[PDB]
C-alpha cells in the first residue's frame, strides 16, 4: 500500500477539501470521532482506505491532509465543524492577512514567510508514510492564495519530492459566483508557473457546476455548499480507485499513464451523471446506457465545451453501483454509432473502464438523490482548450491597458512575468490545436 | 470491439474495450527569485519614504 | 481585522459623529457603550470598528481632531457623545480660518504629533490592523489641510496599511468662503498620492438631492449629513457584518482600483430618505443607478464605468437581484469599459438600515468623476489667474509655485480620466 | 430590448438583416467586441465559437454552425460523401470525384480514368478547389495528365470530378446553367428551403468540342457579367427565376419544376444536412446556431439533378434580398428573441 497526501490551499481548496473528507468518512464508514467500527486491525493496517487515512493506537483514522489558508476564517470552521476532532492542530495552518486576490501577494510577499512551515508540516505527514505516492492539491485559480501560494508550493514540492506525482483539482473562475475582476490574471500566472510541476490537473469551471445545480437540482441560486458537495461527488469518484480494491487507476502514476500522453496537455475533462435532486421523491432510475450517453452531453461536463469539435487522446469510465461489463460495452457500441467521437490518429480509440459495486454515497439531507448507478467520465479532449481561450482573451483585454497591474508590481513581481506567463499559454493553446485540428 | 485486462474483485471489476487500433528549477533558483522580488519591494518602499522625507 | 477611524474639522466631525450614531444603532450599541441587540450577526464583526472594554462595553476606535474646540464640544454633548474614548479628543484652540496652509503647515503642524500618538495607541491594541478611514471636508482648513497632513504622516509610519477617505467636496451652492477652490485643489493632490480609496461626496449633489428629490426647500447641513451617514453605513456594510463576502479593505481596493491615481469613487444610495411603500428589487436597482441618486454631481452617462460595486441590504430574492443587476448592465452596456470584463460586482447583507426594509448602496469608479475635478479647477483658475486671495496663503509661508503645481496635477488627473473614457478593446 | 454585433461587414445578406433588425425598434447594435450581445453576425473565418454562451443572463445566437465547413469546402465535401454510411461511396446524385494533393487517391482516380479509357466514352473531367475566386483556377480537360499537371502547378489541394458532358440546355440558345437554392437551418435544426431559387445562366451556346474557352461551360455570375458580350439578352443578369423556368419546362418538356427537379433537390438538401446533424447541432449546447446555405445544382438532359457544391456564406439575388432576409429574421432570429403564409418550404425529418 502507498499513501497519498491531500493539500487544500485557500478558501476554495479548504472548503472543497472539507466536503470531500466528509464524503470519504461516509463512504468508508468513519464517524466524526475518527473511529471506524468495521476496521478490525486496530491502530494499523495496509488496507486501501489507509492510502488516505492514518491510524492512531486509540483507533482514530486521521486524514493524510494539510489545510493552509493565509487568513483563519475558513480553517477555523474546520476547527469547529462536525469533523473537528478528525484532524490535529498541526494539519491546519493559518495566516493573519490573506493575498487580497493578488497572485504576487500570495506567491512572493506572504508566500515566502509561510512556505517553509507548510513544507515542514507536510514533512511530518510524509514521515508517517511507508511509501508515499505524491499529492492531491486542491485550490482555486482566482484566489491570491489559491493561485499564488499554490504555485510556490508546487515548485518546492518538486524540489523536496522530485519523484512523487502531483495531481491538481483546480477551480476555474466563473463570474456568476462572485469573482474578483483580476482572476484571469491570477489564473494565467498560476497555470504558467505550475504547468511543468503538475502531472494531471482536473479543472472544474464554477459556471458548469452552477448551471448543473440550477438545472438538475432546481436550486435557484446555488451556494458554495451546494457547489462543493457536487464537486466532492466528482472528486470522490475520481479518487475511489485509490481508496478501494480495484485494478484501474490504483496508482497516482496510472492517472498520467492512462490520461496524459503529452505532459503539457494534462487537463482531462470530467463528465458526471446522473445528478438528480433529492426533493424528487421517486425518479425513474437511469440505465447504464442512459448515464453513459449522458457523459457526452456538454451540459454534464465540469467545463462547458464541445468535444465534437476536438479530438480524444484517452478516455476512462468510472462507474459506481449496479453495473456489469456487458451493459457498458452494449452502451458504448450504440453510443459510438450515434456520436462524433474522433481520437487522435497516433492513439487507440478505446475506453478504460472501472466499476466499483458500492453505489454513490450522498450526504444525509443534502441536495443529491441516492441513485443505483452513476458514472464519471475522464476524457483528455482538445476541446477543453476552449477554456484556455476564454481566459486568455480576458487576460489580453485587461493587460493591453495594464489595468490592475500596479497591484502585482507593488508586491515585487515584474511586468515581464505577465507576458512570459501569457506567451506560455499561447504555446499551450497552439499545442492543443496542432493535436486536434487538421 | 474486444475486451481486455478484465480484473475482478469483490468490490468491483475493471477492463479495457478497444474499438479500433491506432494509426525543474532548483531550490536556490527559487529562493533567489523570491528574494529578487523582495528587494524590488524594498527599493520601491525606500523611494517612497525618500519622497516623503522630501 | 480592525479599522481606525479619524474625523478632522467641523465637517469631518459632524459627519463622523452621525456615522457613529447610525452604525452604533445597527450593531445594537446604546449611547453608553452597552450592547442591547437581538441578533449576533450584530457582533460577529463588531471588533472592526469597536474596542471591547470593561464590562463588555464597546467604545469606537475613533480619533476626533480639530484646531478649535467648538464642534467637538457639540459632539461630546451630542446624542452619542459619551460613547467616545475621552483621550481620543485631540484639539487646539487657534482654529484654521478656512486656510489649507494653516492646517497643513503652521497650526496643524503644531498639533499633528499629538494625533499620531493617539493613532499609535489605537493601532498598538489591534490584533490585525486593516487600515484607516478619515472623514473630512476639502474646502475648509483643518479637515482639508491638516487632514491631508495626517494622511501623509500616517502613510510614513504605516506604509503598508490601507487609507480610505470620505471627502466632502465644496460647491458654490453650499459654500462657506471664497477660498474653497484653493483648499480643495491643494487637498486633491494629496489624496491622489496618499489614499487608496476616496469617496467623493459633493455638497452640490447633497443639496440638489435634498431640494429636488427629498422636497426640502431650505436644506441644512444636518439634512445633507443624513444622506452622508446613510451612505457611509452602506459603503462599510460588507465589512461590518458576517456575510458570504470575505473581503478586507485591501481586497476591495484591489477589485475597484485598476490604476493607482484613479481611486475616486461616486457613492450612491436608494431609496432616498428624509415612508412605508416597500421597495421592489427592480426599483432599488434602477434608482441605485440613477444619476439623481449619486452623491457626486456627475452624470455617469458622460463617462464610462471602470468598476462598480453594489451592496443590497435586507431580505430579498437574490435571484431577482442578480436578474436586475445583469439587466441594467445589458440594457446600458456601452457605459461599462469592455477591457475590464465582469466589472460589476454585487453583495448582499440580510440586516437592513434602520427604518427601511430594503436598501442599496452604489459604489462607482467612473471616468465621469472628472467633471467634479474640472469644476473645482475652473473655480481655482478663475481667481488664481488674478492671484486673488493668495495673501492669506503666502502669509503662512506658501509660495505661488505650490499652487501652480497643485493645479497642474489636478489637470493631469483630469486628462487621465479622459484617456480611459475613450479607450477601446 | 435585444442586442447584436456585426463582425462580417462584407456580407450582403446580413448587412440587410442588420438594418432590418434596427428598423424594428427592439434591436440595438453594439460594437464588434462587446460581449454582452444576444446575437452575433459572425466573421466567416476563425469565428470564436468557444467564447459564446458564457455570458451570464444572456441567451446567445450566432449565424453560423460550428462544423458546417465539412459540407461547404469542396475537399471535405467529397471526403464526407464517400466516408459516411448515410451517403455512401454508392451515391447517385453526386458526381464521381477524387481529392488530389500536389488520404490522397491520385491513382484510384487514374484507375477510373483508365476505365473510361477502355470503353472510350465521355472521359471529360474538371479540376477545381475552394481557393478559386469567382472563376479562376478552374480547368476542364479531356486527358488526365494535363489536369494533374495543373494540379501540382500550385499549392492548394484540389478535387477532380466528372464533367457532366450532357447537361440540360435551355433554348433558344443551347445554353448551360446551374440552380441555386437557399436553405436556412434554424436553432432547432428545422431545414427551411426558400421558395425562390435562381438559375445562373450561360448566355454562350454550349460547345462540346473545345473546353479551352471558359465561358459557355462555367456558370458563375461575374464571369458572364465580365467576359460575355451577349450576356443579358435572354434575361436580365443571366438570372432566370422559378416561374419562368417552370413555365419553360411545361411548354418545352411537358413537365413541372417541382416534379422534374425540386423533388430531387429537396432530397439532396435533407440527406446532406441530416448527415452532419449529430456533429453540429446546438440543441443541448450553451449557445445556439442558425445558418443560411447556398446549394448549387446541375441538371442533365435526363432531368436528373446533381449536387455541385454547398456554400456556407452565400450571397443572394438582388430581387429577393428583401424577402429572404426578412425570412431569416422571422424564422431564425425572432424565433429565439420574439417581438411585440410562409416563404420557406420546411423539409421535415
Ligand atoms: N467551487 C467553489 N469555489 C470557491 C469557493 N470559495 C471560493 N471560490 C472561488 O474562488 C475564487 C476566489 O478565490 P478564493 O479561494 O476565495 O481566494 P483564496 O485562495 O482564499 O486567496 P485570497 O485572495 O488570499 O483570499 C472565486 O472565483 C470563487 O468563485 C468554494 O468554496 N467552492
Ligand atoms: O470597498 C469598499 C466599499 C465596497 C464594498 C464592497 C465591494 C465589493 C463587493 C463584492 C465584490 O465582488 C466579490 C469578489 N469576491 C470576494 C471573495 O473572493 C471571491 C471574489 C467586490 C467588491 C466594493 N466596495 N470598502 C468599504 C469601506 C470604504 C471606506 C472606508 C471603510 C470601509
Ligand atoms: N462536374 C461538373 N460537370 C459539369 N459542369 C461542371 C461541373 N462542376 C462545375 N461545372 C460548371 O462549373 C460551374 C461551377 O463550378 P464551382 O463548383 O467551382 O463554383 P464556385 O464554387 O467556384 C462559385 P460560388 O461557390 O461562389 O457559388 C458549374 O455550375 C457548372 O456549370
Ligand atoms: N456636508 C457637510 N459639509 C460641510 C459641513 N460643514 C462644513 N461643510 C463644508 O466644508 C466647507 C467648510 O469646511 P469646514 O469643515 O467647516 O472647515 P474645517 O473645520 O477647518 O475643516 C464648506 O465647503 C462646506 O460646504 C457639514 O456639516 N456637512
Ligand atoms: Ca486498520
Ligand atoms: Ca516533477
Ligand atoms: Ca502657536
Ligand atoms: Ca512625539
Ligand atoms: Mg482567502
Ligand atoms: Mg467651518
Ligand atoms: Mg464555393
Amino acid at each position: 500500500m502507498r499513501e497519498c497526501i491531500s493539500i487544500h490551499v485557500g478558501q476554495a481548496g479548504v472548503q472543497i477539501g472539507n466536503a470531500c473528507w466528509e464524503l470519504y468518512c461516509l463512504e468508508h464508514g468513519i464517524q466524526p470521532d475518527g473511529q471506524m467500527p468495521s476496521d478490525k486491525t486496530i491502530g494499523g493496517g495496509d488496507d486501501s482506505f489507509n492510502t488516505f487515512f492514518s491510524e492512531t493506537g486509540a483507533g482514530k483514522h486521521v486524514p493524510r491532509a494539510v489545510f493552509v489558508d493565509l487568513e483563519p476564517t475558513v480553517i477555523d470552521e474546520v476547527r469547529t465543524g462536525t469533523y473537528r476532532q478528525l484532524f490535529h492542530p498541526e494539519q491546519l495552518i493559518t495566516g493573519k492577512e490573506d493575498a487580497a486576490n493578488n497572485y504576487a501577494r500570495g506567491h512572493y510577499t506572504i508566500g515566502k514567510e509561510i512556505i517553509d512551515l507548510v513544507l515542514d508540516r507536510i514533512r511530518k505527514l510524509a514521515d508517517q508514510c511507508t511509501g508515499l505516492q505524491g499529492f492531491l492539491v486542491f485550490h482555486s485559480f482566482g484566489g491570491g492564495t489559491g493561485s499564488g501560494f499554490t504555485s510556490l508550493l508546487m515548485e518546492r514540492l518538486s524540489v523536496d519530492y522530485g519523484k512523487k506525482s502531483k495531481l491538481e483539482f483546480s477551480i476555474y473562475p466563473a463570474p456568476q459566483v462572485s469573482t474578483a475582476v483580476v482572476e484571469p490574471y491570477n489564473s494565467i500566472l498560476t497555470t504558467h508557473t505550475t504547468l511543468e510541476h503538475s502531472d494531471c490537473a482536473f479543472m472544474v469551471d464554477n459556471e458548469a457546476i452552477y448551471d448543473i445545480c440550477r438545472r438538475n437540482l432546481d436550486i435557484e441560486r446555488p451556494t458554495y455548499t451546494n457547489l462543493n458537495r457536487l464537486i466532492s461527488q466528482i472528486v470522490s469518484s475520481i479518487t475511489a480507485s485509490l481508496r478501494f480494491d480495484g485494478a484501474l487507476n490504483v496508482d497516482l502514476t496510472e492517472f498520467q499513464t492512462n490520461l496524459v500522453p503529452y505532459p503539457r496537455i494534462h487537463f482531462p475533462l470530467a463528465t458526471y451523471a446522473p445528478v438528480i435532486s433529492a426533493e424528487k421523491a421517486y425518479h425513474e432510475q437511469l440505465s447504464v446506457a442512459e448515464i453513459t450517453n449522458a457523459c457526452f452531453e456538454p451540459a454534464n461536463q465540469m467545463v462547458k465545451c464541445d468535444p465534437r469539435h476536438g479530438k480524444y487522446m484517452a478516455c476512462c469510465l468510472l462507474y459506481r453501483g449496479d453495473v456489469v461489463p456487458k451493459d457498458v460495452n452494449a452502451a458504448i457500441a450504440t453510443i459510438k454509432t450515434k456520436r462524433s467521437i474522433q481520437f487522435v490518429d497516433w492513439c487507440p480509440t478505446g475506453f478504460k473502464v472501472g466499476i466499483n459495486y458500492q453505489p454513490p454515497t450522498v450526504v444525509p439531507g443534502g441536495d443529491l438523490a441516492k441513485v443505483q448507478r452513476a458514472v464519471c467520465m475522464l476524457s483528455n479532449t482538445t476541446a477543453i482548450a476552449e477554456a484556455w481561450a476564454r481566459l486568455d482573451h480576458k487576460f489580453d483585454l485587461m493587460y493591453a491597458k495594464r489595468a490592475f497591474v500596479h497591484w502585482y508590481v507593488g508586491e515585487g513581481m515584474e511586468e515581464g512575468e505577465f507576458s512570459e506567463a501569457r506567451e506560455d499559454m499561447a504555446a499551450l493553446e497552439k499545442d492543443y490545436e496542432e493535436v486536434g485540428v487538421d | 470491439m474486444e475486451v481486455i485486462e478484465l480484473n475482478k474483485c469483490t468490490s468491483g471489476q475493471s477492463f479495457e474495450v478497444i474499438l479500433k487500433p491506432p494509426s525543474d528549477p532548483s531550490l536556490e533558483e527559487i529562493q533567489k527569485k523570491l528574494e529578487a522580488a523582495e528587494e524590488r519591494r524594498k527599493y520601491q518602499e525606500a523611494e517612497l519614504l525618500k519622497h516623503l522625507a522630501e | 481585522r480592525e479599522i481606525v477611524h479619524i474625523q478632522a474639522g467641523q465637517c469631518g466631525n459632524q459627519i463622523g459623529a452621525k456615522f457613529w450614531e447610525v452604525i452604533s444603532d445597527e450593531h445594537g450599541i446604546d449611547p453608553t457603550g452597552s450592547y442591547h441587540g437581538d441578533s449576533d450577526l450584530q457582533l460577529e464583526r463588531i471588533n472592526v470598528y469597536y474596542n471591547e472594554a470593561t464590562g463588555n462595553k464597546y467604545v469606537p476606535r475613533a480619533i476626533l481632531v480639530d484646531l478649535e474646540p467648538g464642534t467637538m464640544d457639540s459632539v461630546r454633548s451630542g446624542p452619542f457623545g459619551q460613547i467616545f474614548r475621552p483621550d481620543n479628543f485631540v484639539f487646539g484652540q487657534s482654529g484654521a480660518g478656512n486656510n489649507w496652509a494653516k492646517g497643513h503647515y503652521t497650526e496643524g503642524a503644531e498639533l499633528v504629533d499629538s494625533v499620531l500618538d493617539v493613532v499609535r495607541k489605537e493601532s498598538e491594541s489591534c490584533d490585525c490592523l486593516q487600515g484607516f478611514q478619515l472623514t473630512h471636508s476639502l474646502g475648509g482648513g483643518t479637515g482639508s489641510g491638516m487632514g491631508t497632513l495626517l494622511i501623509s504622516k500616517i502613510r510614513e509610519e504605516y506604509p503598508d496599511r490601507i487609507m480610505n477617505t470620505f471627502s466632502v467636496m465644496p460647491s458654490p451652492k453650499v459654500s462657506d468662503t471664497v477660498v474653497e477652490p484653493y483648499n480643495a485643489t491643494l487637498s486633491v493632490h494629496q489624496l491622489v498620492e496618499n489614499t487608496d480609496e476616496t469617496y467623493c461626496i459633493d455638497n452640490e449633489a447633497l443639496y440638489d438631492i435634498c431640494f429636488r428629490t427629498l422636497k426640502l426647500t431650505t436644506p441644512t447641513y444636518g439634512d445633507l449629513n443624513h444622506l452622508v451617514s446613510a451612505t457611509m453605513s452602506g459603503v462599510t456594510t460588507c465589512l461590518r457584518f458576517p456575510g458570504q463576502l470575505n473581503a478586507d479593505l485591501r481586497k476591495l481596493a484591489v477589485n475597484m482600483v485598476p490604476f493607482p491615481r484613479l481611486h475616486f469613487f461616486m457613492p450612491g444610495f436608494a431609496p432616498l430618505t428624509s415612508q412605508y411603500r416597500a421597495l421592489t428589487v427592480p426599483e432599488l436597482t434602477q434608482q441605485m443607478f440613477d444619476s439623481k441618486n449619486m452623491m457626486a454631481a456627475c452624470d455617469p452617462r458622460h463617462g464610462r464605468y471602470l468598476t462598480v460595486a453594489a451592496i443590497f441590504r435586507g431580505r430579498m430574492s437574490m435571484k431577482e437581484v442578480d436578474e436586475q443587476m445583469l439587466n441594467v448592465q445589458n440594457k446600458n452596456s456601452s457605459y461599462f469599459v469592455e477591457w475590464i470584463p465582469n466589472n460589476v460586482k454585487t453583495a448582499v447583507c440580510d440586516i437592513p438600515p434602520r427604518g427601511l426594509k430594503m436598501s442599496a448602496t452604489f459604489i462607482g469608479n467612473s471616468t465621469a468623476i472628472q467633471e467634479l475635478f474640472k469644476r473645482i479647477s475652473e473655480q481655482f483658475t478663475a481667481m488664481f489667474r488674478r492671484k486673488a486671495f493668495l495673501h492669506w496663503y503666502t502669509g503662512e509661508g506658501m509660495d505661488e509655485m505650490e499652487f501652480t503645481e497643485a493645479e497642474s496635477n489636478m489637470n493631469d488627473l483630469v486628462s487621465e480620466y479622459q484617456q480611459y473614457q475613450d479607450a477601446t478593446a | 430590448m435585444y442586442t447584436f454585433v456585426v463582425r462580417d461587414e462584407n456580407s450582403s445578406v446580413y448587412a440587410e438583416v442588420s438594418r432590418l433588425l434596427l428598423a424594428t425598434g427592439q434591436w440595438k447594435r453594439l460594437r464588434k467586441d462587446n460581449p454582452r450581445f444576444n446575437l452575433m453576425l459572425g466573421e466567416r473565418n476563425r469565428l470564436p465559437f468557444g467564447r459564446l454562451g458564457h455570458e451570464p443572463g444572456l441567451v446567445q445566437l450566432v449565424n453560423y454552425y460550428r462544423g458546417a465547413d465539412k459540407l461547404c469546402r469542396k475537399a471535405s465535401l467529397v471526403k464526407l460523401i464517400k466516408t459516411s454510411p448515410e451517403l455512401s461511396e454508392s451515391c447517385t446524385w453526386f458526381p464521381e470525384s477524387y481529392v488530389i494533393y500536389p488520404t490522397d487517391e491520385r491513382e484510384v482516380f487514374l484507375a477510373a480514368y483508365n476505365r473510361r479509357r477502355e470503353g472510350r466514352e465521355g472521359n471529360v473531367w474538371i479540376a477545381k478547389s475552394s481557393a478559386g475566386a469567382k472563376g479562376e483556377g478552374i480547368l476542364i480537360s479531356s486527358e488526365a495528365s494535363e489536369l494533374l499537371d495543373f494540379i501540382d502547378e500550385q499549392g492548394q489541394v484540389h478535387v477532380i470530378q466528372k464533367y457532366l458532358e450532357k447537361p440540360l440546355l435551355l433554348e433558344p440558345g443551347h445554353r448551360k446553367f446551374d440552380i441555386r437554392s437557399w436553405v436556412l437551418v434554424d436553432h432547432l435544426y428545422n431545414i427551411y428551403l426558400y421558395r425562390e431559387g435562381v438559375l445562373r445562366t450561360s448566355s454562350e451556346p454550349y460547345n462540346s468540342a473545345n473546353f479551352q474557352d471558359k465561358t459557355c461551360h462555367l456558370t458563375n455570375h461575374c464571369i458572364q457579367k465580365e467576359y460575355s458580350k451577349n450576356y443579358g439578352r435572354y434575361e436580365e443578369g443571366n438570372e432566370m427565376f422559378f416561374e419562368e423556368f417552370n413555365q419553360y419546362l411545361m411548354d418545352a418538356l411537358n413537365t413541372t419544376l417541382e416534379n422534374s427537379i425540386l423533388l430531387q433537390i429537396k432530397h439532396i438538401i435533407r440527406s446532406c444536412l441530416m448527415c452532419i446533424e449529430p456533429a453540429i447541432s446546438t440543441k443541448h449546447l450553451h449557445y445556439q446556431s442558425f445558418q443560411l446555405f447556398g446549394f448549387d445544382f446541375m441538371v442533365d438532359e435526363e432531368l436528373k439533378v446533381w449536387l455541385i457544391e454547398v456554400n456556407g456564406a452565400p450571397a443572394c439575388a438582388q430581387k429577393l434580398y428583401a424577402e429572404l432576409c426578412q425570412g431569416i429574421v422571422d424564422v431564425a432570429i425572432s424565433s429565439v428573441f420574439p417581438l411585440a403564409t410562409s416563404i420557406f418550404i420546411k423539409l421535415h425529418h
